[PDB]
């Protein structure tokens, strides 16, 4: 019924209900809960804790940034040192009791649970969070690819039955080699391929020491946590699209269209959702407005001009315009460059430089004068072209130079030709000119001097004089 | 006389050297049209 | 180099092949260094260096490193002109539908997928889903699902089906289509179909599918995945004076597209919520549509000027587009322009050119000759001497332009006579001196008019100007064949004054030895110019066979007539000069000189006539004075009588005897009658005078009044203007058109009051505005005619056809309108002209009818003849020389390569500005209608016979009672259907009534075979048919205007040709404009260029398909040679616009109008342009296949075949 994309956007956004305070706290709780499940899933990994421990070891030596390690502490290096020392000691205890007493024994499970509880009181910077997630994601993707490649090679129920505990164990290979069903012939050939596959498997498993069940369950809880978190962020973003529109309404007619501002504010709102804290007690709009405004202003500074001006120079131009407005209001006339420089506490030359770059390119289709069928683009010349008179003069100069050089002995004529690049691609220094004659450089220099002296005689230089 | 960049220069040289002959070429306007039609996602090409 | 232009869809691989890189950033230039930014819209790594043989670094800055790519930047060291050829590409994050293949009706995507445009847009606009793979589900391909329904069936089936949104869905549906399977299914359905609307729908879809299969294009290419980027120099961002920058809107559109694509990629990288992604994809689609065609999808994107941005479609289309502003018309070098003056001393082939203007125009030639003779050593010295304006430079310029023709052109160039070649003569001044006799050709008067001049450079161009375009060759009008260099104004006035006769003049009755003695007597004041004398005249006649007979005899004449005979060339009778010479007489003299002596004699005679007329108009001393306007004394009496009886009838109106309308009508009638009486009295008082003769009595003499002489001679003025000057202005009309009762009873000599002047302005403003609008109307009509007839070129000599058209004198009552001689002048005879009542072949076949054979026909009194016509020509391409006939501008048979279509269009369009039963003879009566034929056998009366004194063949004596233009021409040439067309008899049979169905009536007709044909007729129709009457095919059932399509369908080609020619010629002859009918027949032939196939036969033609007639003719000839069933066709009549847009070549169709539709159709079909017409070769800069290029083109075609062997 309508063709305007803006109206369609308002239609789609209007079908969502505006949240209240309790709803915002609930969705923030869901985000935190999902992030907590993701962090717990990462923590149940033999390679996750060593990375954090070595990062702390480098940080405590005053060699790495403290902010890059952690960003906060969960409360239900004055304090960081004690907590990290406790974490290191607990990791040592877990490594002591991980396998010596038994994986299934109560000691290992209790130690892992308390390690999870300790790690839950940590707020990591998202960069290494994503790094740790990416390591396990790549491991899981490789495991999935190997499993699917094996299934493609063999090609069902039989694999599933022995998948629970014998997916990567050699017992599956031995039993299938023992199998003698009619299709096990080619399958045994494909078992060879599985061998080539499974050889790539154990080096992963010893890297994790978790076989297949454990890594699958870790991937599962990571997936559920990520899904819950993503749904909660989507809910808040959909709720606050209206606030995004309300903020972006004020920046129209500044080089960007309404929808572009809306989308950039949506990205800023996504960032605000990604780094919100409900414990502070403030409403979501308070924090989200700053990020939406930042995104919109940066997008205007970056994408509103054909000739891009950096953001800081854009701010300088805007503040100059504000001061010019205030001064014109104060004194009643247009401020002069010197007075503007005095008020800005900036050099006058910089003020003039800023004033000369605040121009938007004019369109070539603009009607010229009072006419309507004439355009500016029809009055722009091609200054890079060469006039045909100039080209004819160049041809005549080439012919005259050839004629004059023909009045010399071949030695000096070719010396001049090679020293100036006449009828050749490249100019040559004295050494290459001397090499062909086998003579040294100085003789070439005086040969060129003799040629120049002879060519300065007016008996054979009148035709060449007319080109000056 | 209008838009053959090489042709008009050759004509000027030929007139200067007495040979009132021309070597017509392809107008630049047709090349601009070709580039525009290709920019509209339509393959226009000169078969030989 | 190239022989054809191939159009078609662009594959993403092809677009990547074009591109030299990928534009990843919207950056254009740095704001400080003003250098291109990397991976931007102006990147030097993608499009080329900004300086010749340099790189952005500056490390490689000379020619030795040509072709070397700098390692630091990547910019190839080459010329900057590669920035006008190098293209880019953008890898779009999501596919976008092409706006041309989606919204240009008919929608090709919807036609291919058999879905409505609204549903496809709903999928594209991200509203509701569409199913791509139904899988093992009851779901069907292409059916539409709402979001809620999608969620339900997703929870139901899961991964068994695939349903999508956007252009991705359309591309996954188009790629899954099997074109051969669809074609076979639709062929089968059309085989077993009955409904006509369904037949049309699937025949259109079948045409599209078969075109797609034959072309090799893929449907999924209609959705863009890679977006090509124009070269930067074609969308330049260049600095202006003062630091300002000038940019093209394409830069803004490309920046928007790049920004939205990058935002979409970033959002997809962030795992965004779906709604934001859909919004971004919609914005990307909108940006691409705006870049391709702004305003078609919705609101047009505007910039900082509050004005829509110009897109590629706007750049290639429109009056201001590339086709019409830079390809079909260009600004040229070696050209100038100046105001025009009158040179009465010039010859017909000479034009006055300023010295400085010629110096600027002929500068390279001056350089060449300044070096050749050694006056300047090099070109710089020659330039310095030319700038310093030395005398030897002037001598060199005089030697340069000696025999160098120059081209003179005046805007508008309505016909080809508006550009002519002259020999320049250097004059001191700044205004071009023009020969008076060409002014009528140029439609130029010296009141501020300006003319442009062009210099032909090559030897071929100079010889073309000398042979074809010289003024001495162009003295006959191509529209009619009449002379175009006829004298006017001062020349006519002087020739009239010198050839007048006066009673009792000085020197009357004298005997003179000849013209020399008459001149001697005039110069010695012995005898006046108008004295009646007897002069010995030696007069030579050149007969038709070439006999030259000289007779010397004494003729009663005047001194001036003999002095004018002194310049008449030998070979003409003295009776042409022995009369008072008006415009008509001088035109007849020039025409006779051309017809009997040739061209050189005619040119010299015209020059001498102009000289003598100017000289004796100067010597006459004719002047306009206030006493020359004599108001008749009867005007006041007539006005008083009219006013008195107006008072009487007003009294009658107060008595109720007559109504207001009758009073108005009779007041207007009496005022017209009084105006006529006053005009007659004034003309009688102005045309005569009483003089004293030799005997002393009073004799009646024609008046020598200056105004009367000006009007009678035909120089300037007429009876109406004299009536306004010295009689009555007459009744005038109100702005709506109604005529005011009280007229202007005052002339311009006495002077009007305020009210009369206001009433006059009422009509003057109307006239001016009507001229202003009719000029544009005529221009548009001429453009359409040229575009529809530009392909007609005389290609052969004889096509060997026996068909032809019948020609009879045009009769519109009791008198002839045009004679048979006028229509047959210049036509080739089709069947022998036998003498009436005799079997002697007077005129054999294939003979041009010139003046001699026209006189022979008139003497024999032949009524009806048959001649060849362009419409009936058998030529495959163009027409032949014999079927066209004499070329009116030359006088002989038309030559090979003549572009007769352009001549026809110009001839028809040029006069558009001028455009807005009792027997009377003795003979017998013949019935066919009523015809009265004289005893000589000529039909001299034609009258209608409504459904009589004498029967058929009964002799009738004398007196026996037997009992708005230009729009009309536009609709006639456009085959416009009348609002209430005449119902025509579709088939021959007996009429029968039928059931009077509610709403409108039905009728039936019984054929000779007994088949009943039903006809649908409206209620309000005065039927002419009666039951029990066998009406023939083409008989009129309901009276009214006749549709040309019906005439073509039921009567034939000859009938529609005659109808169109007769109506157009009636419109033109109402205004007194003479245009030959072969021009209108060259337009009508172009209209009849398409045929709808009725019987498919074995040829590759489908029923219901409109295809060209020439291709069907060649196919039928080939099939007959192969002994196979030929095709059957029904010829279709199309208007000039539809015929122009239905041409085989798409370049001409795009250049004419509606570029979007033509380009879309050509792209989907994969059409090929063979460059066979004038417009295509003009656009690509090659020689046109007309005139001097004809042989050249012919040679190439021969080589083509010889190589194809
Ligand atoms: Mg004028
Ligand atoms: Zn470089
Ligand atoms: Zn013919």
């Amino acid at each position: 019924r309508t063709t305007d994309p803006v109206r369609m956007y308002m239609r789609e956004m209007g079908t969502v209900e505006l949240l209240t305070r309790e709803g915002e706290i609930d969705i923030a709780k869901r985000i935190e809960d999902g992030i907590n499940q993701v962090q717990s899933a990462i923590a149940e990994y033999p390679g996750t804790i060593p990375y954090i421990l070595e990062q702390f070891d480098r940080v405590q030596a005053e060699e790495l940034r403290l902010t890059d390690l952690i960003s906060g502490f969960v409360d239900p290096p004055e304090l960081a040192r004690e907590k990290f020392n406790e974490l290191r000691g607990k990791f040592q205890n877990l490594q002591l009791a991980v396998n010596e007493f038994g994986r299934d024994s109560h000691q290992a499970s209790e130690a892992s649970d308390l390690v999870l509880d300790i790690f839950r009181e940590f707020r990591l910077t998202p960069k290494q969070f994503d790094h740790l997630v990416e390591t396990l994601r790549t491991s899981m993707d490789r495991v999935r690819t190997q499993e699917r490649l094996v299934m493609k090679a063999v090609v069902k129920k039989s694999f599933i039955a022995l998948f629970t505990g014998n997916e990567s164990n050699e017992e599956w290979l031995d039993k299938v080699l023992a199998s003698d069903k009619p299709y096990v012939a080619k399958v045994r050939e494909q078992e060879e391929e599985i061998r080539r596959s499974i050889q790539k498997l154990q080096m992963i498993e010893q890297e994790t020491s978790l076989s297949v069940e454990r890594i699958k369950d870790i991937s599962h809880r990571m997936s559920i946590g990520e899904a819950k978190a993503r749904r909660a962020k989507k809910e808040m973003v959909e709720a606050n699209l209206r606030l995004v529109i309300s903020i972006a309404k004020k920046y129209t007619n500044r080089g960007l269209q309404f929808l572009d501002l809306i989308q950039e504010g949506n990205i800023g709102l996504m960032k605000a959702v990604d780094k919100f804290e409900y414990r502070r007690g403030y409403k979501f709009s308070t924090y989200a407005t700053w990020w939406i405004r930042q995104a919109i202003t940066r997008s205007i500074a970056d994408q509103a001009r054909t000739i891009r001006i950096p953001v800081h120079m854009i701010e300088t131009i805007n503040k100059l315009n504000r001061i010019s407005r205030q001064m014109l209001q104060e004194m009643g006339r247009e401020p002069l460059p010197e007075e503007l420089a005095e008020r800005m506490q900036m050099p006058e030359d910089k003020i003039r430089k800023v004033l000369k770059i605040a121009k938007e390119p004019i369109s070539m289709e603009t009607p010229i004068g009072d006419d309507e069928d004439s355009h500016l683009g029809d009055f722009i010349e091609d200054t890079t072209l060469e006039l045909p008179l100039d080209s004819a003069t160049a041809t005549s100069l080439k012919a005259a130079t050839r004629d004059v050089l023909a009045g010399l002995t071949p030695r000096e004529a070719k010396v001049l030709r090679m020293r100036f690049g006449i009828d050749m691609n490249t100019d040559h220094t004295l050494e290459e000119v001397g090499k062909q004659f086998d003579v040294t450089r100085e003789r070439i220099r005086q040969i060129e001097a003799k040629a120049l002296r002879k060519l300065r005689h007016p008996s054979r230089s009148e035709v060449l004089r007319s080109f000056l | 006389k209008s838009d053959d960049v090489n042709g008009r220069t050759k004509m000027y040289k030929n007139i200067v050297d007495g040979n009132h002959a021309m070597e017509p070429g392809m107008p630049e306007s047709f090349n601009v049209l070709l580039k525009e039609i290709r920019s509209l996602g339509i393959n226009i090409e000169l078969e030989d | 180099e190239f022989d054809a232009i191939k159009i078609g869809l662009a594959s993403p691989d092809m677009i990547r092949s074009w591109s030299f890189g990928e534009v990843k950033k919207p950056e254009t230039i740095n704001y400080r260094t003003f250098k291109p930014e990397r991976d931007g819209l102006f990147c030097a790594r993608i499009f080329g260096p900004v300086k010749d043989y340099e790189c952005l670094c500056g490390k490689y800055k000379r020619l030795k490193h040509r072709g070397v790519i700098c390692e630091k930047c990547g910019v190839e060291v080459t010329q900057t002109k590669v920035r006008r050829d190098r293209m880019g590409h953008i890898e779009l994050a999501s596919p976008v539908a092409h706006i041309w293949f989606l919204k240009s009706l008919p929608s090709r995507i919807g036609l291919l997928m058999d879905m409505p445009l609204r549903d496809i847009e709903r999928v594209l606009y991200f509203e509701m889903y569409v199913v791509t793979e139904p899988g093992m589900t009851d779901l069907e391909r292409g059916q539409m699902l709402t979001e809620e329904e999608y969620l339900d069936r997703l929870e139901e089936w899961g991964d068994e089906f695939t349903a999508k949104m956007g252009a991705e869905a359309i591309k996954d549906l188009l790629a899954s289509m099997d074109l051969p399977a669809e074609a076979e299914q639709m062929r089968e359905e059309l085989d077993t179909t009955n409904s006509e609307t369904k037949r049309k729908k699937l025949t259109k879809r079948l045409k599209l599918v078969e075109a797609f299969v034959a072309s090799g294009n893929k449907p999924e290419w209609m959705i863009l995945t890679v977006l090509p980027v124009l070269p930067p120099d074609l969308r330049p961002l260049v600095p202006l004076d003062g630091g300002r920058f000038a940019t093209s809107d394409l830069n803004d559109l490309y920046r928007r597209v790049i920004n939205r694509n990058n935002r979409l990629k970033r959002l997809l990288e962030l795992a965004a919520p779906d709604i934001i992604v859909r919004n971004e994809k919609r914005m990307l689609q909108e940006s691409v549509d705006a870049l391709l065609d702004n305003g078609r999808r919705g609101r047009a994107i505007t910039g900082s000027n509050k004005r829509p941005l110009k897109s590629l479609a706007d750049m290639i289309k429109g009056k201001q587009g590339r086709f019409r502003q830079n390809l079909l018309g260009k600004r040229v070098d070696y050209s100038g322009r100046s105001v025009i003056t009158v040179g009465p001393y010039l010859r017909l082939h000479q034009c006055g050119l300023p010295k400085k203007m010629a110096l600027e125009l002929f500068k390279p030639f001056i350089y060449s000759k300044l070096e050749t003779r050694g006056l300047a050593t090099t070109i710089k010295a020659a330039k310095k001497m030319v700038e310093r304006e030395e005398a030897v430079v002037w001598d060199i310029l005089d030697e340069v332009i000696r025999e160098h023709p120059v081209l003179l052109n005046r805007a508008p160039t309505l016909h080809r006579l508006g550009i002519q070649a002259f020999e320049p003569v250097l004059i001191e001044g700044k205004a071009i001196q023009l020969h008076p006799l060409v002014c009528a050709a140029y439609n130029a008067d010296f009141d501020g008019d300006q003319m442009a001049v062009h210099v032909p450079l090559t030897l071929e161009a100079q010889l073309e100007a000398r042979t074809l375009m010289m003024s001495t060759n162009n003295i006959l009008s191509p529209a009619s064949g009449d002379p175009i260099i006829v004298p006017s104004q001062d020349v006519v006035l002087g020739l009239y004054y010198m050839t007048r006769e006066k009673i009792n003049a000085k020197g009357e009755g004298m005997y003179l030895t000849g013209p020399a003695e008459a001149e001697k007597a005039y110069r010695t004041k012995t005898a006046e110019l108008h004295a009646r004398v007897k002069v010995r005249i030696t007069e030579t006649i050149k007969h038709e066979n070439g006999k030259l007979t000289t007779e010397t005899k004494m003729i009663d004449t005047t001194v001036g007539r003999a002095m004018l005979w002194q310049i008449v060339p030998k070979g003409l009778p003295y009776s042409l000069v022995n009369q008072k010479l008006g415009k008509k007489q001088i035109s007849n003299l020039l025409n006779e000189a051309y017809r009997k002596l040739g061209l050189k004699d005619t040119v010299i005679f015209a020059d001498q006539i102009m000289y003598t007329g100017f000289a004796y108009a100067a010597l006459s001393g004719v002047s306009v004075g206030i006493d020359d306007m004599v108001v008749p004394a009867a005007k006041y009496t007539e006005i008083a009588e009219a006013e008195e009886e107006v008072r009487e009838i007003q009294e009658q109106f107060q008595s109720g005897l007559v109504t207001a309308g009758e009073r108005y009508n009779k007041v207007i009638d009496i005022w017209a009658s009084t105006n006529d009486r006053v005009a007659k009295a004034m003309m009688e008082n102005l045309s005569s005078e009483q003089v004293i003769n030799r005997q002393g009595e009073q004799e009646k003499q024609e008046s020598f009044n200056s105004i009367y002489m000006m009007a009678d001679s035909g120089a300037r003025g007429s009876a109406a203007q004299i009536r306004q000057l010295a009689g009555m202005r007459g009744l005038m009309a109100r702005p709506d058109g109604s005529i005011i009762e009280t007229p202007i009873t005052a002339n311009f000599k006495e002077g009007l009051n305020v009210l009369q002047y206001f009433i006059s302005t009422h009509g003057a403003r109307k006239g001016l505005a009507d001229t202003a609008l009719k000029t544009a109307n005529s221009g548009y009509l001429t453009r359409r005619l040229v575009d529809v007839a530009q392909d007609v070129v005389v290609t052969e000599h004889d096509c060997g056809t026996l068909e032809g058209v019948v020609m009879t004198p045009h009769i519109e009552g009791g008198d002839v309108k045009v004679a048979l001689t006028e229509l047959a002048l210049g036509r080739v005879v089709s069947e022998d002209i036998l003498k009436p009542g005799t079997d002697e072949v007077l005129i054999p076949r294939n003979t041009l009818l010139d003046e001699k054979w026209c006189k022979v026909i008139n003497d024999n009194s032949v009524d009806q003849i048959k001649v060849r016509s362009v419409v009936t020509c058998d030529s495959d391409f163009g027409c032949c020389a014999q079927c066209y006939g004499r070329d009116l501008a030359r006088g002989h048979l038309v030559n090979q390569g003549e572009a007769v279509g352009v001549i026809a269009a110009q001839s028809i369009g040029e006069p558009g500005t001028q455009l807005t039963i009792q027997a009377k003879n003795n003979g017998s009566v013949k019935l066919h209608e009523l015809t009265i034929i004289d005893e000589f056998g000529r039909t001299k009366e034609k009258h209608k016979l409504p459904y009589l004194s004498k029967a058929d063949g009964d002799a009738v004596a004398a007196g026996e009672t037997v009992a708005g233009g230009l729009p009309r021409v536009a609709d006639l040439f456009e085959a416009r259907k009348p609002k209430e067309p005449a119902i025509l008899a579709e088939h021959s049979g007996t009429v029968s009534f039928g059931k009077e169905t509610k709403g409108k009536r039905r009728l039936i007709i019984t054929r000779d075979s007994g088949d009943t044909y039903e006809e649908m007729i409206p209620k309000h129709r005065q039927l002419n048919v009666f039951e029990g009457e066998r009406i023939e095919r083409g008989d009129v059932i309901a009276d009214g205007p006749e549709s040309p399509h019906d005439i073509l369908r039921l009567r034939g080609i000859h009938a529609v040709t005659t109808y169109i020619a007769n109506e157009v010629q009636e419109v033109y002859r109402l205004q007194g404009v003479k245009i030959n009918d072969k021009h209108i027949e060259t337009i009508v032939r172009q209209m009849l260029r398409k045929c709808t196939i009725t019987f498919a036969g074995d040829s590759e033609f489908l029923p219901g398909e409109t295809v060209e007639y020439s291709q069907v003719k060649i196919a039928n000839r080939k099939l007959v040679e192969e002994g196979k069933e030929p095709a059957r066709f029904e010829r279709e009549l199309l208007g000039i616009t539809k015929a122009s847009l239905a041409t085989e070549s798409f370049i001409s169709a795009a250049s004419f109008q509606e570029t979007t539709r033509v380009l879309t159709e050509a792209a989907v079909s994969g059409k090929r342009d063979d460059l066979r017409g004038l417009k295509e070769n003009v656009i690509v800069g090659r020689l046109i296949p007309a005139g001097t290029g004809f042989a050249y083109h012919q040679d190439r075609q021969a080589k083509r075949a010889q190589e194809q062997q």
